[PDB]
Formats: structure tokens, C-alpha cells, sequence
RNA sequence: UAUGCCAGCUGGUGGAUUGCUCGGCUCAGGCGCUGAUGAAGGACGUGCCAAGCUGCGAUAAGCCAUGGGGAGCC
RNA sequence: GUGGAAGUCUGUUAGAGUUGGUGUCCUACAAUACCCUCUCGUGAUCUAUGUGUAGGGGUGAAAGGCCCAUCGAGUCCGGCA
RNA sequence: GUCGGGUGAGAACCCCGACGGCCUAAUGGAUAAGGGUUCCUCAGCACUGCUGAUCAGCUGAGGGUUAGCCGGUCCUAAGUC
RNA sequence: AGGGAAACGUGAUUCAACCUGGGGCCCAUGAAAAGACGAGCAUAGUGUCCGUACCGAGAACCGACACAGGUGUCCAUGGCGGCGAAAGCCAAGGCCUGUCGGGAGCAACCAACGUUAGGGAAUUCGGCAAGUUAGUCCCGUACCUUCGGAAGAAGGGAUGCC
RNA sequence: UGUCCCAACGUUGGGCCCGGUGAACUGUACAUUCCAGUGCGGAGUCUGGAGACACCCAGGGGGAAGCGAAGACCCUAUGGA
């Protein structure tokens, strides 16, 4: 079986979904942790250096 | 302080309950049970509520249907405002 | 008006599974021939195609009998079966 | 005109497939200003609007067939395709006929005919597979 | 599949913004609404 | 002299160029914390008609007071 | 004779698999498709949903196979000009 | 598919009738996920539709989903926080 | 009561659903909890909250597309046929939207395919491709064998209708 | 038994003509070539001759060392894994 378009067709799972916190459509309804925010996983918001260059 | 009933929903349809049911219909708060709006619409209208019929619309409203006991009459209700 | 005898030896020429639809057009293209009248003119009664269309889309008659009348302001003709 | 809504409004007022549902050709625009289902019905009851006959098909020669085959025809080796057991459930059968053999020796028992002893004796006989049939076993009862 | 009160919500606001810009609108601002979602080209979120 | 080559003319296509700047970039002086009295952020609402943006919060492009301002405004 | 066992047989039952045609396609219908042929089809079977295992780590009846068209070390951004 | 006919400025493909066909574990009926208004009505054809279109899943505006006894809700599973 | 234009049947067989038993297997042992029963009857009041449209697929889902791909469940009891949930044909129901048409006896060439005298694998790396055989019953069945099998071995005969 | 001797005729969909829709690959320039020669030793374009009126339709692909891919072989780098 194609790993391509034939392996789309079972795609009818629901994870990523609109977050409670931040309003993203990050929030991953099985883990029920925020991928965008940390919403579930962290009472501090999710962000890290390397979202930017470094001198800036 | 929100308050329950919004305004009367008025469409072909709302006015056959109305002629034919003795129901009216009206757009009220989302977070109104049937009780509460079987309650605001009599205080409001002096009539008594038999039974209450709610709806959560793709209008992102509410929408009751309200029927009134054989004492009163819907077309007459309605026809003040 | 008169009684035509319309050979469709001429339908075996389409893809079998069509003659029906090459017939039916044989039929108005010899009408119009014979009466002096446009192909736009010819109205066939439905008599006449379900005639043609008898024995199915595959099978159809090699000939097939015709009445046509012909007149009016712009030239026609009027056809059916017999 | 485009009288399609009022085809699928016909279907379900006469209850019908919409396949079915025939529209006088001579009333299209009196169809085509039909909007409720009860306009519907009015022109139904002008017979305006029908339901075509469902068919049903013909068992007819289903029958003589079926006729010819209880009596006994067009059984041949020609005309069978199943394997034998297939035909005829061996095991079934088996169970059909040892319940008659061990009714009859049951009636002859209470009959008076056969004594506890002769009765269990073909009873375990038969169970044994020794009567072909309730004839073949009547047949050996007569010594 | 089985949507909730707030979802309902959202694809019902989403529906609304999907309207035209209204012509009074041309004539006041004397002259696009780049928000327009086909259900069936555009995808929504959650 | 068809098909056609080269250059130009009239019209087009295209959006370069020149002119223009409600935006950027950089430097400098001043200033500098907010939050359980629930912040920052987000969601959804809110207009006569209202989709976007802004504002605002069921008192919803706003309510009150004082000062300024002024014959206009929404 | 009865009984009805079996990683048993036949089988396009459903379903699973993918041998040959090195056919059709190969700016495709399709970034793995179509047709015929072929294998399994009561079992170490097939399948839906839920759930667990995470990157020098998983998972692997082991082909360096698979871990979202990405694998002899996934993907994203950063280190980084 | 064909012959007639309806509507329309315009009709091979929008609608009516007949004739002729296609689908039978599906091309029928009910649904899960998933989609999200695509449902119905009216008005339209600049866009979309492998041609055309008076048609439409398209464009615009309205309307439409009613529960003590169908689901959720409650319980606990692998397991998760 | 309802429904039907009307009649508004009676018996039978085979019997999905549903109910209830018996047997066999395991180096495999085939959830749990809430709840219900146990534990009567009248009358009355209460029963809020969320979902409910539509598609469910060769155009409403995933695959950038109205994509010949992929995508779970129930209808497995419609008729003939036959071993059959098989073929073929046909109902109910659906459809003419696996959505561009018109014309030329319609050439060459190409895709799928039918039939080819005599020869019969000479073709080719190779019988690749195609073909042959075929269902059911009766007869009959070698070497070998782990005694199970080999085996539908092979081979021979039959087969309709009335 | 059309695999072959050795091919023929036929069926259906294309192909061909017409209406409508309407891309892509590729393009330093010039370009009607052929035979020889020459040249970095594999030339439509240089040299000598020969041939050559222009445009168009269909074809099967000899050539453009045809299009497609900064050779995956081989070596080299004080490259990587
Ligand atoms: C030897 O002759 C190699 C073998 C090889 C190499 C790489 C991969 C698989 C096999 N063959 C070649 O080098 C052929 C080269 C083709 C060049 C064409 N222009
Ligand atoms: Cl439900
Ligand atoms: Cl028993
Ligand atoms: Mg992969
Ligand atoms: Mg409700
Ligand atoms: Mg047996
Ligand atoms: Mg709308
Ligand atoms: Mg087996
Ligand atoms: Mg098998
Ligand atoms: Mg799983
Ligand atoms: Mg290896
Ligand atoms: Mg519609
Ligand atoms: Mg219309
Ligand atoms: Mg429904
Ligand atoms: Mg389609
Ligand atoms: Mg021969
Ligand atoms: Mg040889
Ligand atoms: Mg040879
Ligand atoms: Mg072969
Ligand atoms: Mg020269
Ligand atoms: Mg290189
Ligand atoms: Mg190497
Ligand atoms: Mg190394
Ligand atoms: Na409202
Ligand atoms: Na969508
Ligand atoms: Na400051
Ligand atoms: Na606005
Ligand atoms: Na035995
Ligand atoms: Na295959
Ligand atoms: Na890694
Ligand atoms: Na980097
Ligand atoms: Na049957
Ligand atoms: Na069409
Ligand atoms: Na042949
Ligand atoms: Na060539």
C-alpha cells in the first residue's frame, strides 16, 4: 500500500484543536496539552529562545 | 445583569405556531433554561406558558418556542408589539 | 403527403451499439431530401422512433415505412410510422 | 418550467419511489405552480399527478418447473451442480430417519406390540445404524 | 460527528463572517472581503 | 505575391521610469513595572442597516464628574 | 454407522494479500493508479475505535523495514551569514 | 441515449412524457468519523462546473435543527491527568 | 385507535431476529464498575442542561481538484437460478453526472478483443502471452509415504426434454 | 494453441475532419540541406563541392552526440555519514 495517497484516506482523527489559552488551533485533544501555548502541560506560557535569531 | 428574552422571533414558520399552535416564538439568551423562560415570558406578557421548546441556532442565539394554554391567545399576544 | 420506404443499410456504418441514433438521423436526412425541406423542418412522430428504437440502441430495422405530409409558411415536413 | 421539487414532493405524498411518479404532461404549468404538499395532493386528486404500477415478476414458469421437479423431473446428472451432500445434508437425513424409526418402535412399545425388552433391544439396534428405513425395519421385526 | 455548545458557537459566528461586504459600505467609503471560506476549498480550525 | 524578414507609425498589453510619501531604518533626550481588588493574552459579543479594522463590554464605537473646547457632531 | 477434529482442502462470500503480464498509464485518474492473472480466506486470521512506546530513542517473525509522500538516525526552529 | 414537448434573449446535456438503457453488499436504505450550512426557498450567471446551461454543492438574500422515555450526560476498561 | 380505493383472509412449510438447551477444546481460562432485582399500591408534582439541518462519497470525508486512489458499522432472508451471501437475468429503490459534443464504412497507426486453413513451440533466455481442461454422478486409480497422505493421481463412461 | 511458419479479416475506443474548451515540455543566435574534408581527434553554421521555388496536412522516429537529472561508476578533497 502507498505510503502517499492511498495512506491519506484514513485521516478522519481529530488531535489538533482551538485552545482554551491562547486561542490556536494547537490544542491536542488526546494529549490535552497545547502544542502552540503549553496550555495542560504548563502554568507559564510556552516560548523559547530559538523562535527568534539570537542577537534579536 | 442579562436579561432573559431577547425578542420575538418572527418568521413563516414562528407565525403557523402561532395561528395554528398557539405558540410563540422568541430569541432569548443561551444561558436561559426552560424554566426561566417559560417564567420571564408570562411576567411579560401576563399570559400562562404550557410548555417551553428550546434551541441552540447556527445563529449562535437561542430560540424557544413557547406555548400558551388555551386561555390565552398567541395572535392576539404577538399583535401588541 | 405520401408513403416512403427509408432504407437504413446506411445506420452499419456507426458503431453498433448506436445504430438507433444514426437511424433516427438517416430517417430525417432522407425526409428532407425527398420532400425538398431543411433537416430543421423534419419533425418525426414519436411512433417513428420508437419503431427504431424496438428491439433496442444495437438493433434496429433495415428499413422502416413512412408517412410524410408536407407544407406551411417556412416548409416542413410531418412524419410517422404506418 | 422545472417541476423537480414538486417530483420529490409527489413521491412522498403519494408515498412512492420518485421514479414512479407521473406528471401529466398537459399540466406542467399548473404542476410547476404547485409549492406546498397540499397543492400536491389537490392535483393528485385531478389525477394530475399518479404513481406508475411497481411490477413484480412473473412466477409462472417458475411453477411448472417446480411441478415438473416435484414429480420427479429434470433431476439428471445434467441438471445438478452442488455435490451430493450438498444436495442433501447426510447428517440431517441421518436425523430424519432414525427420529422415524425410533417413533414407530415407540408406538409399537406402548402398542402392546413389543415387549421393554425387544423394543430396547431394536432401539439400540437402530441407533446402531441397522434399519436402512422404518420399512426395512418393520421388515426384520417380522423376523 | 458531534459538535458542543461552544463549537456550535464558532461555526456559527464563522458563517457570519462569511457574508459580503454590504453595498451601502461602497457608496459611504465610495469603494473585497478577504475573510471569504468555501466549506469546501477552505478548511476551519479545531 | 501569399506564408514572411527588418525598422517605424497608430492603438493595445505590461508596469519600468521620473516625480510624490500616511511606512520603514538608525541615532538621541525623557520615562519605566503589571497581576488573586483576577493581569497580560485570547474567546464571544456590541452599530438602524455592519463583513473587516478600531473602540467598547449585557450600562458594550459607550455612562458620570471636574476642567479645557466650541457650533458643530453621529 | 455415528461424530465433526484441523495454524486442513476448494472458494473474486465478506475480507486480507500482491505472483506474472516486465500489459495500460508514465506532463497519469493517481507524487505508487487501472485491467487480467495470482495467494490467503477458523486463524501466529482480518478489522474499527480507544490506548501505550519518541529520535542514538521507539518499533522491528530482521528487509537497515517502519516512526504522517521525510529514515544507515524523523520533523521544526535555532546555533547559522 | 432518442423522439416529441415545456421555459427562456439563448437549450445536445434545466424540466415533462414516451421509447431505450445502467446499478442488485450497490450506483439502493440507515449511519460513525470527518466536513460545517454544503440543507430549503427566492433571485441570479462576473466566478466555480473538463463543452453549454435557463441548472447547480457556484453568487446574493432570506428561512430551517423543537426530546423525562434517541444519543450525550452516569459507570468503569487499556490507560491519562 | 389508526391506516386502506377496496378486500380489510385462513391454513401450511422452510424458518433471520429473539428465547432456551446439550456436547467438545485450553502449556490459551475468555473485563470491570455504576445500576437493577430482592422490595406493594393511589393520587399529584417534577423531569433542567448539550446534540438534532445536510452529505456520508467515481462532486459535501482525507488525498492541492467535483481526483478511476483511500475511508468503519447495519440492511447476509426480494424473484429465477444453483452448493452458494457465486455467475447470468429481473424487481423494489436509484440513475442516464464514472458528465463535452458533431461527422467520415470511419485509411495508416495504437489500445482492448473475436476468428483464422495446413503445420503444432519450429517462436523465446524461458511456452512469456494465449490456449487446453472444467460443474455433478458411476467406474477406476501408480511410484512413494512420517500410514495422515499421495488422490479430483492417471484413465473410462454418463449428463437434455417429454 | 496465431509463440512461430505468415500473416488476414473483423469488433469496440481512439486516431482523421468539424463546434466548444484549452495547457505543458523546450527556446544564445542563425537555420532548405547532403557528401567529403577540417577542427579540442564525434560540424545544419568552418572549407570545397553537390543539391535547394515558398507554404501547409498525415506518418513512423535517422540526426540535432534530441528533452529530462551540476555522473549514482572512477579518481581527487589534509569533505560527510
Ligand atoms: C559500470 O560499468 C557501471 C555500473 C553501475 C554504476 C553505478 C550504479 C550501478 C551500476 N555503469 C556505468 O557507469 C554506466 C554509465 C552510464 C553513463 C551514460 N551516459
Ligand atoms: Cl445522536
Ligand atoms: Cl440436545
Ligand atoms: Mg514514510
Ligand atoms: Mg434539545
Ligand atoms: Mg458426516
Ligand atoms: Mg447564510
Ligand atoms: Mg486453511
Ligand atoms: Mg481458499
Ligand atoms: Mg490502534
Ligand atoms: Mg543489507
Ligand atoms: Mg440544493
Ligand atoms: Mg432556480
Ligand atoms: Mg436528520
Ligand atoms: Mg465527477
Ligand atoms: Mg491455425
Ligand atoms: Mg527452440
Ligand atoms: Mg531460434
Ligand atoms: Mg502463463
Ligand atoms: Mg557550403
Ligand atoms: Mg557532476
Ligand atoms: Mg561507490
Ligand atoms: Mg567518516
Ligand atoms: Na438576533
Ligand atoms: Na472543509
Ligand atoms: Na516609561
Ligand atoms: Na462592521
Ligand atoms: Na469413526
Ligand atoms: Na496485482
Ligand atoms: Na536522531
Ligand atoms: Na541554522
Ligand atoms: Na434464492
Ligand atoms: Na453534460
Ligand atoms: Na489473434
Ligand atoms: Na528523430
Amino acid at each position: 500500500t502507498g505510503a502517499g495517497t492511498p495512506s491519506q484516506g484514513k485521516k478522519n482523527t481529530t488531535t489538533h484543536t482551538k485552545c482554551r489559552r491562547c486561542g490556536e488551533k494547537s490544542y491536542h485533544t488526546k494529549k490535552k496539552v497545547c502544542s502552540s501555548c503549553g496550555f495542560g502541560k504548563s502554568a507559564k506560557r510556552r516560548d523559547y529562545e530559538w523562535q527568534s535569531k539570537a542577537g534579536e | 445583569s442579562w436579561d432573559v428574552i431577547k425578542h420575538p422571533h418572527v418568521t413563516e414558520k414562528a407565525m403557523n405556531d402561532m395561528d395554528f399552535q398557539n405558540k410563540l416564538q422568541f430569541a432569548v439568551d443561551d444561558r436561559a433554561s426552560k424554566g426561566e423562560v417559560a417564567d420571564a415570558v408570562e411576567e411579560q406578557y401576563d399570559v400562562t406558558v404550557e410548555q417551553v421548546n428550546t434551541q441552540n441556532t447556527m445563529d449562535g442565539e437561542k430560540k424557544a418556542v413557547v406555548r400558551l394554554s388555551e386561555d390565552d391567545d398567541a395572535q392576539e399576544v404577538a399583535s401588541r408589539i | 403527403e405520401r408513403v416512403v420506404t427509408i432504407p437504413l443499410r446506411d445506420a452499419r456504418a456507426e458503431p453498433n451499439h448506436k445504430r438507433a441514433d444514426k437511424a433516427m438521423i438517416l430517417i430525417r436526412e432522407h425526409l428532407a431530401k425527398h420532400f425538398s425541406v431543411d433537416e430543421d423542418a423534419v419533425r418525426l412522430d414519436p411512433s417513428i422512433n420508437e419503431a427504431a428504437w424496438a428491439r433496442g440502441r444495437a438493433n434496429t430495422p433495415s428499413k422502416i415505412r413512412v408517412r410524410a405530409a408536407r407544407f406551411e409558411e417556412e416548409g416542413e415536413a410531418i412524419v410517422e410510422a404506418e | 418550467t422545472d417541476l423537480s421539487a414538486q417530483k420529490r414532493l409527489a413521491a412522498d405524498v403519494l408515498d412512492v419511489g420518485k421514479n414512479r411518479v407521473w406528471f401529466n404532461p398537459e399540466r406542467q404549468g399548473d404542476i410547476a405552480d404547485a409549492i406546498t404538499r397540499e397543492d400536491v395532493r389537490e392535483l393528485v386528486d385531478e389525477g394530475a399527478i399518479q404513481a406508475k404500477d411497481k411490477k413484480g415478476n412473473s412466477r409462472g414458469r417458475a411453477r411448472e418447473r417446480q411441478k415438473k421437479r416435484a414429480k420427479g423431473h429434470q433431476k439428471g446428472a445434467g441438471s445438478r451442480k452442488g455435490k451430493a451432500g450438498a444436495r442433501q445434508n447426510s447428517k440431517e437425513d441421518w436425523e430424519s430417519r432414525i427420529r422415524a424409526q425410533r417413533t414407530k418402535l415407540r408406538e409399537l412399545r406402548d402398542e402392546g406390540t413389543l415387549s421393554s425388552s425387544q423394543y430396547r433391544d431394536l432401539y439400540d439396534k437402530a441407533g446402531g445404524g441397522e434399519f436402512d428405513s422404518v420399512a426395512d425395519l418393520e421388515r426384520y421385526i417380522d423376523a | 460527528g458531534k459538535k458542543s455548545k461552544a463549537t456550535k458557537k464558532r461555526l456559527a459566528k464563522l458563517d457570519n463572517q462569511n457574508s459580503r461586504v454590504p453595498a451601502w459600505v461602497m457608496l459611504k467609503t465610495d469603494e473585497r472581503n478577504h475573510k471569504r471560506r468555501h466549506w469546501r476549498r477552505n478548511d476551519t480550525d479545531e
